[PDB]
């Protein structure tokens, strides 16, 4: 079953795995985008699994990334990669704390050893 | 008022068992 | 005949006991032993 | 009369059992 | 002589009494369909089709009446939210009355065949035995049923002659009985296309005609007539049961999972529309296209229809109730009155908190307030001693949008907790629990109850197939085994199994 | 607080099947008494 | 009691079907006779 | 044995009884039709499961209107 | 009594032990070396005691989408 | 004779294992279901579907190894090897949990092929089909628990896995979430199975103990040949025993042995009706007025309300690690808990 | 025609191969094992 | 019309009364309280 | 508002006397059938 927490998870797992490539837009690491092709594909499958109209929106927003890096215009790559994060709301997980936190309770969660992984042990 | 219905059925089964032991159809060898 | 059955179902029966006792041994060594 | 389906219906079991019990005795030693 | 369980086998040998008995059966069944539908008309409340539909009231017979086109009633009320001056013969009362006529007329016909078993028509020409030629009878009945299936698809669903079929939209806001052009491509096998239902009964009805014409002429071979025992009527029975429970796993499957044949605003939403949050994504999309139009938030939420908010609610699940909770859903939590509002929960940093909704498994799930990335900013503690995330510590504030509680902040920490418990389940409404003395605890839909009874009846009919599938094959040894079997039960001396022509 | 037609559904679900099965017994005892001609017919 | 028996190379407990079995028992342990207990272990 | 009017009208349909084609009949044709009906049910089972996917066909609530 | 050579006949036969002194140690050591070389780790995709976690992800790797599980399992094992 | 007649002779040839027409369906499917359970419990993981360890290779005993259900991410898909979520590639088909559906869909036709085998033996041997009737119970338990129960729940994830501990929690899954012992369809099932083991213990004991002297050996087992015309236990003596001890006794061997057929079988039917109750979550979970009066009297405790507190122990504590995909994060103040434990 | 459809006909064929390999193998022995 | 060569006697023993009553009364012990709730 | 055990007193006051008088009729029809020896005993 598609559910809400399955949408939350692939968004939480791979929204790290899209936004952290801000480091690779800067120098223009052309292999570091090609190694993360499946990150774009699987956030696309998980964040909009029932919504096919926003999914097929995020297909062409992903194609515009790879069409730009195939030519190589580093200006038009960031001009498309800004639009990808600003349409789909890509967000990494920031640091959580004692008041703002509890990322995980089970060790089965997808954020156990992440930087938004903490627990108020008490 | 359903404790009537409960005790009527429990004593109801206890009656049916009493007739089933002592008023049974006996088997005959014949 | 030429080899009796009680020798046969016994070296086979030893081989059950050796391997099943080996299953209890590595229940205490290796993985699954903490 | 070496085939007669009983050779098969024993070796249908017997060849996978010996091959898997050979595996399971290796599982008894594999360590972390 | 006969025990109580063999007591109907007396009518096997007399085919004139089978028809006498099937007519008494079809008089009880249609008598029930008329009398249960009259009972439901006495219970039904037409005053609110929005927040009090038919599935909310525990109507079992009425959704089957309206999905093929009975929308009006003699009391002037329409189920589509209209007002009709003259419904005609075919209303809810007229359909229910027509089954009581048919109950009375099939009752009298049942008596007439039970008195007159001596119809000549049931005799063999060759011998004098009472006999039914089952392959010709099947070819008759298959021709009629395939004709009637074709006429149903071509003239009722496509609406040439008939009124159509209930066809709703994707979210169960609007539906109406309307004709349907049949969908012939792969789109017809999409179950949620009502064009498949028209294209089904046309095409399947065509084969029901031309397989009728086949069985009206071609006689069975010896190989089937001996094996399948077509001179025996119980082979019809066992094979018919197999068709009947096969059809029940299909209907109870497409009930529970939904199809175009069982739409949302008729039987209730499915279970799987709560799981994916099927209506949440429709709420939030219609809000986003309203705030992209330029609207502020408090009138962005007020444009959401109330009926759509009713569907995103836990007490509207089929999987929410229980067995021995009997009656309508309104005996569960009450009559729905009006949508309160959409809570938005904010912390001291102006973030947004959503109470994580409960799955359909849990009768009770706690209150957990998570943000956009699913991290717990707040909860309600069970142990209140060392709790870090209590609402009185985090200072969660409540602000509603739309409904009767539009634009009302709540910084009052008890009431924040009260609306946090309400917002855990469903879109929060206000009810009427005092009308029928409704309890505080949930129920299930006609979608829950239909596939309950039929997934159980299909199981019992699996056993009845094996009983009569067994009794036909072993008709001769049904009363003992003989002494001839003693020779053929031996490992060896017959190189085949039981066959005295061998060795 | 207790549900309502359960007083009906139990007692008519006992007595109407209970009194039915009595009568398949009363039927035979009369039929076996009508068979062997005694003081009863 | 097969709890935390399956351990990887690093040392972290890999969970089995025994662990969700003994996660039921934690659910029944913390609930049974819930005020008769005043002390952490259930010896009595 | 009580001939009626309708008994005589439907008397031909109960004429043959056990009149049987002499062995093997059309059972090769019946088997092929029954094999094609089974393939037809596997296709419906797998479209509906979405274990089989067709172009421009979704398994989802659509707005017939 | 069905026209077969009996079980207590074959199990005592000397010829029976001549074939089976070859094949039974052949299939046992083939079962040993199947995962003494750990070929099942690659055929059944079962993770090694090193391979429950990677350097990058240290979280429990559950599949999240129906259709694209072919791509999801390839990424969780890639690290 | 014809081709089909020669085919019919050779599979119905009497030999050590009877093949039969049903054996064309049984012996492939029953081999693979039993074979896929052995391979899945010795090699294949739960690590990507449940996040567990379930194989002898990873650390499991006989008691904790299991062929495990796939993820909830996959819905009710058939998990075909060629299917749209496996696409060939047996390594990926095992990690997604394809073997569980492989075992459950071949165990389904294996049980069909085994009941059809009981019809085929009973015809040609020439005997009444009451074994095939009595086997329809174990078909009903399989189909309703392993097929009908998941197909009303969210996905195949909620049927139980083929393993020793993995069934044990499905006993405790349906207790906490569904209050499964309280379902009276299950109570009829327990009465059928305990009453079935009752009748196996009675009729075993009374036959052994009303036996006749048929020899001078203290061993009595060697004083029987199967071809005897007489009875080997005194049915009159056995009737006089229980009528005078228990009060009520059998007097037919035909009615007795039907009753030993009837009681375990109709236990499994009525129990399997109720597990189609939970498939769609219509369940006997609470009594209402019993649960009313508790919420207006804090004095009023039953064993019944004691069980509900134990049920929310199972509901709340297990679920964070029961369904890992739904990502339940439970604070420790949220988790319900008694005093000191 | 999709990639999911091309897999399915490949299994209809291979399903008919496995039935076809067995059914030919039954006939060939049963003629040689006549009775 | 006419008398049938079909109609027969229907029987139930004394024990079958006692099974049949104790079936109905004990199912009424089970499924009572569930109906009451 | 309607009184309570009247649902019981009517329906058990119909069916228990109605089903009783059925069985004095079922008794005779079996007794007259056991008398004249036919296909039924
Ligand atoms: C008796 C002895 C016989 C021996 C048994 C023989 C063994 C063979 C095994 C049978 C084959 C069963 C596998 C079928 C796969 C399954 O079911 O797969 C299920 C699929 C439907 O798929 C499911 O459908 C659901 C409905 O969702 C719908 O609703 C959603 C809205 O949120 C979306 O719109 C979604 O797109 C839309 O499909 C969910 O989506 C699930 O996630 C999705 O997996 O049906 C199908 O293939 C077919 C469904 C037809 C119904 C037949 C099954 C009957 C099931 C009865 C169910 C009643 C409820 C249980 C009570 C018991
Ligand atoms: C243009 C032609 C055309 C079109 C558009 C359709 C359209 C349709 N047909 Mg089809 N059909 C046609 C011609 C056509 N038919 C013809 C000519 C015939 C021959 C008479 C049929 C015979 C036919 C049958 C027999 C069935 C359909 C069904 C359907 C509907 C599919 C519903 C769905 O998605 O799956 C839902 C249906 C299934 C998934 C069927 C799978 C079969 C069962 C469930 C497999 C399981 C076996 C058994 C029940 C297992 C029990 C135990 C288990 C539950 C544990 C759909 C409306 C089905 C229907 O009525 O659904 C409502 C159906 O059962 N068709
Ligand atoms: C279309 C369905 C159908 C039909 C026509 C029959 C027809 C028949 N069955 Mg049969 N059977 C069926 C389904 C069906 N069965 C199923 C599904 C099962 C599995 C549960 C059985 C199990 C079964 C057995 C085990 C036996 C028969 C027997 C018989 C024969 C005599 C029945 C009799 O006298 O009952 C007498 C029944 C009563 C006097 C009352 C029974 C009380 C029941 C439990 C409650 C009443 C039901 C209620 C009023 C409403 C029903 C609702 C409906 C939706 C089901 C007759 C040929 C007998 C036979 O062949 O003779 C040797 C026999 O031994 N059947
Ligand atoms: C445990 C299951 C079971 C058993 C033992 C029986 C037993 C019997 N059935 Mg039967 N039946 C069943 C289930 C079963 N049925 C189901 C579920 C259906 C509905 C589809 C039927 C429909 C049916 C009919 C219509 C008839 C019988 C008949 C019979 C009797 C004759 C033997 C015969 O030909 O069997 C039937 C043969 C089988 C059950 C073989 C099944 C093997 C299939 C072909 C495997 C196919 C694989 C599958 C399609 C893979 C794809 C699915 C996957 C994607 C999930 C016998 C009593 C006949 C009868 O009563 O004679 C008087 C008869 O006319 N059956
Ligand atoms: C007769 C025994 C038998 C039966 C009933 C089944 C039944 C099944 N197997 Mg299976 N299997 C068998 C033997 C059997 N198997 C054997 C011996 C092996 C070892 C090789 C396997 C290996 C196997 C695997 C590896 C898998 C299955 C799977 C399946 C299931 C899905 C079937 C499906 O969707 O395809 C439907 C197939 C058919 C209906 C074929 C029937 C024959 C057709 C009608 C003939 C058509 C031929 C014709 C030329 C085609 C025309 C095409 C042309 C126009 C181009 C089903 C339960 C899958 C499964 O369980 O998923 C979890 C799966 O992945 N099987
Ligand atoms: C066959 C005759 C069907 C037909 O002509 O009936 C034509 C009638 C038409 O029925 C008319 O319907 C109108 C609304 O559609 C009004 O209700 C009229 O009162 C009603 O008589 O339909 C049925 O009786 C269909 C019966 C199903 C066959
Ligand atoms: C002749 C008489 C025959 C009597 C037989 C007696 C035995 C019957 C007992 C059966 C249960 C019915 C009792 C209802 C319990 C009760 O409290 O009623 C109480 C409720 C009364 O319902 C009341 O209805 C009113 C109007 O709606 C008000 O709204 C009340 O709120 C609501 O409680 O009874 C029912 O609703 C009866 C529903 C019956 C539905 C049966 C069909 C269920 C389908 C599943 C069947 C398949 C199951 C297969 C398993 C095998
Ligand atoms: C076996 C079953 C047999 C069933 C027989 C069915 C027919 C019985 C119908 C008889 C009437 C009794 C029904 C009571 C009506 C009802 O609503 O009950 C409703 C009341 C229920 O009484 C309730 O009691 C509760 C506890 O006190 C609460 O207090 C309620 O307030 C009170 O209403 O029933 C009765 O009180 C029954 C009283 C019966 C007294 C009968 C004796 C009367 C003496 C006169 C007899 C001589 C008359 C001669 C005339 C000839
Ligand atoms: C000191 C003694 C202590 C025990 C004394 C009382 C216990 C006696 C129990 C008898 C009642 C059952 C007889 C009914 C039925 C009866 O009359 O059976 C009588 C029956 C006799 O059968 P025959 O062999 O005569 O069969 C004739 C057949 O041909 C029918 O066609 O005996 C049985 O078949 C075995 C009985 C098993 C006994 C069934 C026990 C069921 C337990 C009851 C559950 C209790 C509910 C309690 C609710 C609170
Ligand atoms: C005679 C006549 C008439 C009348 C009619 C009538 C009046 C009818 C009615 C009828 C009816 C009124 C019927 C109904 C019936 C009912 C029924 C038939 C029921 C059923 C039941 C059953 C079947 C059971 C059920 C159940 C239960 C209870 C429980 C649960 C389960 C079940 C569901 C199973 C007229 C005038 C027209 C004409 C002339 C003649
Ligand atoms: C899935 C699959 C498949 C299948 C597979 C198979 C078929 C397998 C087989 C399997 C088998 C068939 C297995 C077997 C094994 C066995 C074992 C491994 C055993 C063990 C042993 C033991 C351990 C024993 C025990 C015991 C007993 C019994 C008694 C006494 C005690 C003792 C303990 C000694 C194939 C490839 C086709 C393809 C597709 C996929
Ligand atoms: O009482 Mn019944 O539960 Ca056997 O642990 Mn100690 O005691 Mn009481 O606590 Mn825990």
């Amino acid at each position: 079953s598609v559910s809400a927490a399955t949408i939350n998870r692939a968004r939480g797992l791979y929204g790290d795995r899209i936004a952290a490539l801000k480091d690779a837009v800067a120098a223009g690491d052309f292999k570091a985008i090609a190694e993360e092709k499946n990150a774009f594909i699987l956030f696309n499958s998980g964040a909009y699994p029932t919504n096919k109209a926003k999914k097929n929106a995020a297909i062409a927003q992903t194609n515009e990334i790879f069409k730009a890096i195939r030519s190589g215009d580093k200006a038009a790559v960031k001009s498309a990669y800004d639009a990808y994060m600003a349409a789909n709301d890509i967000r990494p997980l920031p640091e959580i704390n004692a008041n703002i936190g509890q990322g995980y309770s089970s060790d089965f969660d997808f954020r156990v050893r992440t930087k938004a992984g903490a627990i108020y042990v008490r | 008022m359903e404790a009537l219905v409960y005790t009527f059925l429990l004593i109801g089964t206890l009656m049916v068992i009493f007739f089933a032991v002592f008023f049974r159809e006996t088997p005959r060898i014949l | 005949g030429r080899v009796p059955l009680w020798l046969v179902g016994l070296v086979g029966g030893f081989a059950v006991i050796t391997i099943v006792s080996l299953f209890i041994y590595g229940s205490y060594s290796g993985l699954g032993s903490s | 009369p070496i085939f007669t389906f009983r050779w098969l219906a024993v070796h249908g079991l017997a060849i996978p059992t010996v091959f898997f019990l050979g595996g399971i005795t290796a599982m008894q030693f594999i360590q972390r | 002589a006969l025990p109580w369980y063999r007591v109907h086998t007396v009518v096997l040998n007399d085919p004139g009494r089978l028809i006498a008995v099937h007519l008494m059966h079809t008089a009880l069944v249609a008598g029930w369909a008329g009398s249960m539908a009259l009972y439901e008309l006495a219970v039904f409340d037409p005053s609110d089709p929005v927040l009090n539909p038919m599935w909310r009231q525990g109507m079992f017979v009425m959704p089957f009446m309206t999905r093929l086109g009975i929308t009006d009633s003699w009391g002037g009320w329409s189920i589509t939210g209209e007002s009709v001056s003259n419904p005609g013969i075919w209303s809810f009362e007229g359909v229910a009355l027509s089954h009581i006529i048919l109950s009375g007329m099939c009752f009298l016909a049942a008596i007439w065949h039970w008195v007159y078993w001596d119809l000549e028509l049931f005799r063999d020409p060759r011998t004098g035995e009472p006999a039914l030629d089952l392959p010709k009878i099947f070819g008759i009945h298959l021709f009629l049923s395939g004709l009637l299936c074709f006429g149903f698809g071509a003239f009722h669903v496509t609406g040439l002659f008939g009124p159509g079929i209930w066809v709703s939209d994707a979210y169960g806001i609007t539906g109406k009985v309307q004709p349907v052009a049949p969908a012939w491509g792969a789109d017809g096998f999409n179950p949620f296309n009502p064009g498949g239902i028209a294209a089904h009964h046309i095409a399947a009805g065509i084969f029901g005609i031309f397989a009728g014409i086949f069985h009206l002429t071609v006689r069975p071979p010896q190989r089937l007539y001996r094996a399948l025992r077509m001179g025996n009527i119980e082979t019809v029975l066992s094979s018919s049961i197999s068709a009947v429970f096969f059809a029940a796993f299909v209907t109870s499957g497409t009930m529970w999972y939904g199809a175009a044949a069982t739409p949302i605003e008729l039987f209730g939403p499915t279970r799987y529309q709560w799981d994916s949050g099927y209506f949440q994504q429709e709420i939030e999309r219609q809000v986003e296209t309203s705030v992209s139009e330029g609207l502020s938030e408090s009138q962005a939420w007020s444009r959401i229809p109330d009926k759509l908010a009713f569907y995103d609610y836990i007490g509207n699940n089929p999987a929410k109730g229980g067995l021995f909770r009997a009656g309508p859903m309104n005996k569960g939590d009450g009559i729905a009155e009006a949508w309160l509002g959409h809570p938005i929960f904010r912390d001291k940093e102006g973030r947004e908190l959503t109470v994580r909704r409960m799955p359909a498994f849990f009768e009770t799930f706690p209150v957990i307030l998570v943000d956009k990335d699913g991290i717990i900013r707040a909860d309600i503690p069970f142990r209140r001693a060392e709790s870090k995330y209590s609402i009185e510590q985090v200072g969660v504030t409540v602000d509603f949008y739309g409904g009767k509680l539009n634009g009302q902040t709540f910084k009052d920490a008890p009431t924040v907790k009260k609306f946090a418990r309400k917002a855990q389940l469903g879109e929060v409404f206000e009810f009427d629990r005092t009308s029928l003395e409704s309890d505080g605890v949930f129920r299930s839909s006609p979608r829950g109850w239909y596939t309950y009874g039929h997934a159980n009846f299909a199981l019992l009919f699996f056993f009845g197939h094996l009983w009569h599938g067994g009794r036909t094959i072993f008709r001769d040894v049904f009363t003992g085994i003989g002494a001839e079997v003693t020779e053929q039960v031996e490992f060896g001396a017959f190189q085949k199994l039981g066959d005295k022509s061998t060795k | 607080e207790v549900q309502f037609g359960a007083y009906l559904a139990v007692l008519l679900g006992t007595f109407l099947p209970a009194l039915f099965l009595v009568n398949l017994f009363i039927q035979t005892e009369a039929r076996k008494a009508g068979k062997a001609g005694g003081q009863d017919s | 009691n097969f709890n935390q028996s399956v351990v990887d190379s690093q040392g972290r407990v890999i969970n089995t079907w025994a662990d969700i079995l003994n996660r039921a028992n934690l659910g029944i342990e913390v609930m049974h006779e819930r005020n008769a207990h005043n002390f952490p272990l259930d010896l009595a | 044995a009580l001939r009626t009017r309708l008994g005589e009208i439907l008397r031909p349909l109960n004429a043959e009884y056990g009149k049987v084609a002499p062995g093997w009949g059309t059972t090769p044709i019946m088997g092929i039709v029954m094999l094609a009906f089974l393939i037809f049910l596997v296709i419906i089972l797998q479209i509906y499961n979405s274990s089989l996917i067709i172009e421009n066909v979704d398994v989802d609530w659509a707005n017939g209107i | 009594s069905t026209g077969e050579r009996p079980f207590s006949d074959i199990i005592t036969s000397v010829r029976y032990w001549i074939i089976h002194s070859i094949t039974i140690p052949s299939l046992f050591v083939s079962g040993w070396l199947f995962i003494s070389t750990g070929l099942a780790y690659d055929v059944f995709g079962t993770p090694r005691p090193n391979e429950y976690f990677t350097q990058d992800r240290q979280q429990v790797p559950l599949v999240n989408d129906r259709f694209s599980a072919k791509q999801e399992l390839e990424d969780l094992t890639k690290g | 004779r014809g081709l089909f007649d020669l085919v019919d002779d050779w599979l119905k040839k009497d030999r050590f294992v009877f093949v039969g027409w049903s054996g064309l369906l049984l012996f492939p499917t029953a081999y693979l279901a039993a074979g896929g359970w052995m391979t899945g419990t010795t090699f294949v993981t739960s690590w990507y579907t449940h996040g567990l360890a379930s194989s002898y290779l990873e650390g499991c005993n006989f008691l904790t190894a299991a062929v495990s259900t796939p993820a909830n991410s996959v819905g009710h898909s058939l998990l075909l090897l060629w299917g749209p979520e496996a696409q060939g590639d047996f390594t990926r088909w095992c990690q997604i949990g394809g073997l569980w559906t492989f075992v459950a869909l071949h165990g389904a036709f294996g049980l069909i092929g085994f009941c059809l085998r009981q019809f085929e033996i009973a015809r040609l041997v020439g005997i009444r089909p009451y074994n095939a009737i009595a086997f329809s119970g174990p078909i009903a338990v399989f189909v309703s628990v392993f097929l009908l129960y998941p197909l009303g729940q969210a996905s195949w994830f909620f049927a139980p896995s083929f393993g020793v501990a993995a069934i044990f929690r499905f006993l405790l899954f349906l207790q906490g979430f569904h209050n499964w012992t309280l379902n009276p369809f299950h109570m009829m099932g327990v009465a059928g199975i305990l009453g079935g083991a009752l009748l196996c213990a009675i009729h075993g004991a009374t036959v052994e103990n009303t036996l006749f002297e048929d020899g001078d050996a203290a061993n009595t087992f060697r004083a029987f040949t199967p071809t005897q015309s007489e009875e080997t236990y005194s049915m009159v003596t056995a009737n006089r025993f229980w009528s005078q001890i228990f009060g009520v006794a059998f007097s037919n061997k035909r009615w007795l042995h039907f009753f030993m057929l009837f009681v375990p079988v109709t236990g499994l039917w009525t129990s399997s009706i109720g597990i189609v109750g939970l498939a769609l979550n219509l369940r006997a979970y609470d009594f209402v007025s019993q649960e009313l009066r508790a919420a207006e009297d804090p004095e009023f405790e039953t064993f019944y309300t004691k069980n509900h507190l134990l049920d929310e122990g199972i509901r709340a504590w297990m679920a964070a690690q029961d369904q890992p995909h739904e990502n339940f994060v439970f604070p420790e103040e949220v988790l319900p808990r008694g005093n000191a434990l | 025609m999709t990639a999911s459809l091309s897999n399915f006909i490949a299994s209809l064929i291979a399903g008919g191969v496995v039935v076809g390999v067995i059914a030919i193998a039954l006939i060939v022995i049963s003629k040689s094992d006549r009775i | 019309t006419g008398p049938n060569p079909n109609k027969q006697a229907v029987e139930l023993n004394r024990t079958s009364l006692y099974w049949g009553l104790l079936l109905i009364f004990v199912l009424a012990v089970l499924f009572s309280s569930y109906f009451f709730n």
